């Protein structure tokens, strides 16, 4: 996943 | 890129999502818009979710996910990451589950089936896979409009982010 | 008089209303609070519901009733008008039924079963048996107390009442448009 | 019912  | 891949990806599956079009006496049905699932929905293989996945260190987060099976045995289901650097296939109870929308609601004939300004959700962060608990600014006026929302954000010393767009798909009630 | 003891037996309804005891990892059964019905559910004949009725001019309002009897040929309920008073069975689709909480939310253990500040819902306006549309301003926070809500109120210029305090028995989710 |  991309994340903060 | 990998990048540019996956912000395709998401920005895409945001639009193929369906407008419920209903005719006078239909009321929205459940996942459209705001519209919680029923109470012992299953949601099938292919259907997007909100994941809560706990890293191998144990941080938390909500990602954008498909579901692969749920196995009655144990009552759990099997979900992919939409990220293909995401390479784990991960298990999960169901409160850790949470089904995105199914159908766009349409501001000018269903405006119920929207979350209302200040309402608390958990919204999908610009240039991310991962949901994070939001407010409600304002809801779409038309069909093709996002939401806007404020995220909280310890890093404004009011505790929010300015306003951003997130599409109806990405939006879902938190907690 | 009716009313009066009517009101008393609607009050002690909501208060009986048995709390959802869960155990840990799991997820409120349907029902439990804020939880819908299960997808393809159809209500006991004695459940209490709300129920959509239309009058003869076309005007809708969503009452209090207690389910008679469902049909699956038909996909309709007859329901009575909790009230009793005069003619009191109804014959209405299921679409117009929402079956009201059979248990409490706990607060305490089970948060994500309440409606929550701000979400729109039915609830019944106190010393009444209709539903009406509302915003929540509060949801209990103890096991025992009312949700806080708005209703929609013309009668004020800014549209919405002072919180008035509703029971979870008598808050559902808001099938009723503008 | 009773109406409001």
């Amino acid at each position: 996943a991309a994340t903060k | 890129g990998r990048r540019g891949v996956l912000m395709t990806l998401l920005q895409q599956s945001a639009m193929t999502l369906p407008l419920w079009i209903g005719k006078p006496g239909d009321k929205p049905p459940p996942l459209c818009g705001a519209i919680p699932a029923s109470g012992d929905y299953v949601a099938r293989p292919g259907d997007k979710v909100a994941a809560r996945v706990k890293a191998v260190d144990g941080d938390e987060q909500w990602i954008l996910a498909e579901v692969v099976s749920y196995s009655h045995a144990t009552n759990k289901y099997e979900v992919d990451d939409i990220d293909e650097e995401g390479k784990e296939r991960h298990t999960l109870s169901r409160r850790r589950v949470i089904p995105l929308p199914q159908w766009k609601a349409n501001p000018e004939t269903d405006p119920e089936a929207l979350f209302q300004k200040e309402q608390l959700v958990l919204a999908l962060y610009p240039q991310t896979t991962c949901f994070y608990r939001a407010l409600i600014h304002a809801p779409p006026q038309r069909p093709q409009d996002d939401y806007s929302v404020l995220f909280e954000d310890t890093s404004y010393a009011d505790g929010y982010s300015p306003p951003l767009n997130v599409a109806q798909r990405y939006v879902v009630a938190c907690k």
